[PDB]
């Protein structure tokens, strides 16, 4: 976008704090549980029948961690998420045709997980910059 | 959007743990919607001050979670139960229906922030359903 | 989302006038969904042809408007009314909700085009509400 | 990708044949009536109380035609619509902060009114082209 230094360092701050092994699985699982239509894209990832089974799923969990590494890559590229995401965009929009509303919805899920995890570190200012960030990511995906 | 017996039970169980923080939740949620989604501020433009934790954000936040408290009371028919709140938001104020999802989202973030242990995926699906129902029922008086 | 008395007569009268062209509305609206909004092809990719007027679109366009008719007769309870098809779309097929608005739009366009004089702003408002209530009914079995 | 010849000629053709004073007032008024919260932006325009009033509103009619000339500008500049639209972008997004879904809505009311107008001429392929054009203007406006 047109980042201030404070936003850059808040955003890098959030992803320096997060353990992606914990956050990733939680956020993706939660996406699949709260918005089950997104299960459609994960037919190859084995067992998605109940919630308890979603959380127990190692393939879903690892994929949640890859989504965070994806995000982290966008934090390495804050001024060119578009370019940095081109192949991810070909993949989500040209190949899989995920409706843009879905990127929004997993973004939201992720913000809910990050909020639960960070507690008092999740200030208003922190969320403002985090959302600005996700809004660039979803535009880059679509 | 129809809420199951499981959804209502989940929402009411969650409300039983959280409701003593209702004022703080409303305040923290309104505050964030206005700062994080500044376009919602055009509705609050006559207010002196719209900033996180300010006097008006706190006073209004209480009201707003009083409205959620009201919906938990009316959960079997939100359509009628929030009729007056619809009149005000949809018919008088002409709040763009896209902003209800924003405030819903902000409330879930603050509940998750405040009660991370209580706010499981299971609480999350049912609270998100309930909030959508709240959002639909508030949209009743547009048209 | 809930339909007024005014809403239900409007849709009935309009459906009164346009039922006789059902198979063709279905086929043109479906044919238009798939060409104008090609993201929608994913759900129909097992068909040997999705092109406008092809046998599959005509055959299916017929069923979709079949379902529309049902809704019209079921208009006081779309939830129970469309239980089975919601089961099919929302649970079994997992059709993304963003898609129901696309087909709805395509149906109002074809209807405007075919019945420009009956497709009054008054009709539009009620037809659109109705197609939204059908969308919501269909979304019941997602979660 | 971007514009096929057949596409630019379909779009040129719609706008050459178009009777603005007919399509513009109709679409705008339809939008205010079908999606009443859009009325919020039109307080200066007088009587918006009934659909009958919206339909008979002279200010609303003039503005509907102004909308259509705003599209003509994208029509004349099909390859540079983002630039052509930057001031209208700032007006719509950075000053009026119209939720980007309303643009989609009005572009929908407009497609319906054009469909009712054109009848047999609003072929499938004309709709593909018009919606691809509209997607480009709404993105331009956001
Ligand atoms: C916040 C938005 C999202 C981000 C940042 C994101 C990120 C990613 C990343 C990093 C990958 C792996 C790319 C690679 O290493 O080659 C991926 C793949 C994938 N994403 Fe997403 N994604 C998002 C939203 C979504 C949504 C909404 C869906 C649909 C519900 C989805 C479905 C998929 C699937 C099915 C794959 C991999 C399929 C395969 O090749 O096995 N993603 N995403
Ligand atoms: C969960 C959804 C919502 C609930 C439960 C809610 C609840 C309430 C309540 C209880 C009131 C005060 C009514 C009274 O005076 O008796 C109120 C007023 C108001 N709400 Fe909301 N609201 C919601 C969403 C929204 C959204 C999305 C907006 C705009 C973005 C909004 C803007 C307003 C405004 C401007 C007022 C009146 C301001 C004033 O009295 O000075 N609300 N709301
Ligand atoms: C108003 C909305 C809709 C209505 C009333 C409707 C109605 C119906 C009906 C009556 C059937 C046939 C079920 C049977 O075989 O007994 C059907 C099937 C189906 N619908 Fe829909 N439908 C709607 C929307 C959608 C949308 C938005 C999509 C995805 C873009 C979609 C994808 C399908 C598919 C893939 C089938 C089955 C096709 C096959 O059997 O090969 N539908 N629908
Ligand atoms: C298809 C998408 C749209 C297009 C092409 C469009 C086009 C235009 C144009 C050409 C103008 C004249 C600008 C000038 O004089 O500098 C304008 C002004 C305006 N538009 Fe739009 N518009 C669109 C969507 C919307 C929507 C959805 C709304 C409201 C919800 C809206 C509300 C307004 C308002 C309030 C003005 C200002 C008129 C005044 O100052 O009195 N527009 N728009």
């Amino acid at each position: 976008v047109e980042w201030t230094q404070q936003e850059r360092s808040i955003i890098a701050g959030i992803f320096a704090n997060l353990n992606y092994e914990d956050i990733g699985p939680k956020a993706l699982a939660r996406c699949l549980i709260v918005y089950p239509w997104t299960q459609r894209y994960f037919g190859a990832y084995g067992d998605l029948s109940t919630p308890d089974a979603i959380k127990g799923n190692a393939k879903i969990a690892a994929h949640g961690v890859k989504v965070l590494h994806g995000l982290d890559r966008a934090v390495k590229n804050m001024d060119n998420i578009n370019e940095a995401y081109s192949e991810l965009s070909v993949l989500h929009s040209d190949k899989l045709h995920v409706d843009p509303d879905n990127f929004r919805i997993l973004g939201d899920c992720l913000t809910v997980v990050i909020a639960a995890n960070l507690g008092d570190a999740f200030t208003v200012e922190t969320q403002c910059a985090f959302q600005k960030f996700l809004a660039v990511v979803v535009f880059a995906l679509g | 959007t129809t809420l199951s017996d499981k959804d209502k039970s989940t929402v009411k169980a969650l409300w039983g743990k959280i409701s003593k923080s209702a004022d703080a939740i409303g305040a923290d949620a309104l505050g964030r919607m206005l700062a994080v989604y500044p376009q919602t501020k055009t509705y609050f433009s006559h207010w002196p001050d719209m900033s996180p934790g300010s006097g008006p954000v706190k006073a209004h936040g209480k009201k707003v979670m009083g409205g959620v408290a009201l919906a938990v009371s009316k959960i079997d028919d939100l359509t009628t139960g929030l009729g007056d709140l619809s009149e005000l938001h949809a018919f008088k104020m002409r709040v763009d229906p896209s902003n209800f999802k924003i405030l819903s989202h902000c409330i879930l973030v603050v509940v998750a922030k405040m009660f991370p242990k209580e706010f499981t995926p299971d609480a999350h699906v049912s609270l998100d359903k309930f909030l959508a129902s709240v959002a639909l029922a508030l949209a009743e008086r547009y048209r």
